[PDB]
């Protein structure tokens, strides 16, 4: 019902002006129902040693953290432990969390606007959307367009919404039918809005 | 690395301004944190915490391991620094801009080392206190940083927004100006 973790090794040897940074990560990877867990330690950007379930022990991946590795195998309790966590933590975690982080559904926002003289262009503005996959699609009076579109790239906006933008390619004729169409995990039926000009 | 989703720990400890932070990631995005001064747990989105509760401590525990072990790397490396990495920054809107219409301004500083920061908001010059949040110092995969300054405000007619940011990587305090059409 609350989130495990896991403590951080401690190093070996123990017993603009100066920065020091020391990083460490503990990623967990979901996969089919798998899990797969990796411990790194990061030196100021250097990526020094690190565990891979995958692997089942550390490696040096800079001679920075030889001490570390040498130490860390040689010791079956810590490797024992390791092992465990793809079961242990990720799995409590990725479990728990599932409601509001897996099951996590907002409905984005959709919004259509000129911007012309002085080319011509048609946004089709897609806000505060969780997750981030997403489908949109342009139709003319009914019928698709591939030709004239530009999607940005998705743009997380940081606070778990995302945004997006496709712009459309212009030539209004008279009585057009211009339609933005949206797909997303969240509304099951594809929301739509559209434009004309008169 | 052949995932469907992450969920990582992520925590550094530096000697500089932010004495280091320890937080929690899900797919890129901020699940809570630990508020070191505070000591307690802060989640990003209020439903998360009406859902979960976490250990404050836990963190705190680790935080302290790696206070320490930074010094043992302070050693085994004659202390080395790395060269401070530049930010790319970008701002842009949360919602479609329009015609007097409540909306945020997003701020988002990209691909910087160490993470040390001064960002201010300027809106016609003026410095802005309030409508102002950020982010915590999010790290990134291939261990820069990056970070979002929002700011809330009224899309006025003729009406000018420039990002200011200072760090290390610069001399030039760099600003991204914005506006709408
Ligand atoms: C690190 O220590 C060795 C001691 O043998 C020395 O040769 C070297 O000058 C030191 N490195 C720096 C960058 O000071
Ligand atoms: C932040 O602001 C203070 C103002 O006194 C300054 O001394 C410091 O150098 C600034 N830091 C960065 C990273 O720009
Ligand atoms: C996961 O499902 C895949 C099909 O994509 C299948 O090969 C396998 O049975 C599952 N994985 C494992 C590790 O058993």
């Amino acid at each position: 019902r609350k989130f495990h973790y896991l403590p951080f090794l401690p190093s070996t040897g123990g017993s603009s002006p100066e920065n020091y940074l020391f990083q460490g990560r503990q990623e967990c990877y979901a996969f089919n129902g798998t899990q797969r867990f990796l411990e790194r330690y990061i030196y100021n950007r250097e990526e020094f040693v690190r565990f891979d379930s995958d692997v089942g022990e550390f490696r040096a991946v800079t001679e920075l953290g030889r001490p570390d590795e040498e130490y860390w195998n040689s010791q079956k309790d810590i490797l024992e432990e390791e092992r465990a966590v793809p079961d242990r933590m990720c799995r409590h975690n990725y479990e728990l969390g599932g409601p509001m982080t897996l099951q996590r559904r907002v409905q984005p926002r959709v919004n259509v606007s000129p911007s012309k003289k002085g080319h011509n262009l048609l946004v089709c503005h897609v806000t505060d959307f969780y997750p981030g996959s997403i489908q949109v699609r342009w139709f003319l009076n009914g019928q698709e367009e591939t030709a004239g579109v530009v999607s940005t790239n998705l743009i997380r906006n940081g606070d778990w919404t995302f945004q997006i933008l496709v712009m459309l390619e212009m030539t209004p004729q008279q009585g057009d039918v211009y339609t933005c169409q949206v797909e997303h995990t969240s509304l099951d039926s594809p929301v739509t809005v559209e434009w004309k000009a008169q | 690395i052949k995932a469907d989703h992450v969920s990582t720990y992520a925590a550094f400890v530096q000697t500089h301004r932010p004495t280091g932070e320890f937080m929690f990631e899900f797919d890129e995005d901020e699940m809570f944190y630990v508020d070191l001064d505070k000591k307690e747990t802060v989640w990003h989105l209020e439903e998360f915490g009406q859902a979960f509760s976490f250990e404050a401590q836990g963190g705190l525990a680790n935080i302290a391991i790696l206070n320490n072990n930074l010094n043992t790397l302070i050693q085994r490396s004659n202390h080395t620094q790395a060269t401070n990495d530049p930010p790319e920054v970008t701002v842009f809107p949360k919602e479609p801009v329009e015609l007097g219409q409540p909306n945020t301004l997003i701020c988002h500083i990209d691909k910087f080392f160490p993470p040390v920061l001064n960002v201010t908001w300027l809106c016609n010059g003026e410095l802005v206190t309030e409508g102002v949040a950020e982010s915590l110092f999010l790290p990134r995969t291939d261990y820069s940083f990056h970070k979002f300054h929002y700011l809330t405000f009224v899309p006025s007619a003729e009406d000018f927004y420039d990002c200011r940011v200072e760090h290390w990587g610069l001399d030039q305090p760099l600003l991204k100006h914005w506006e709408a059409q």
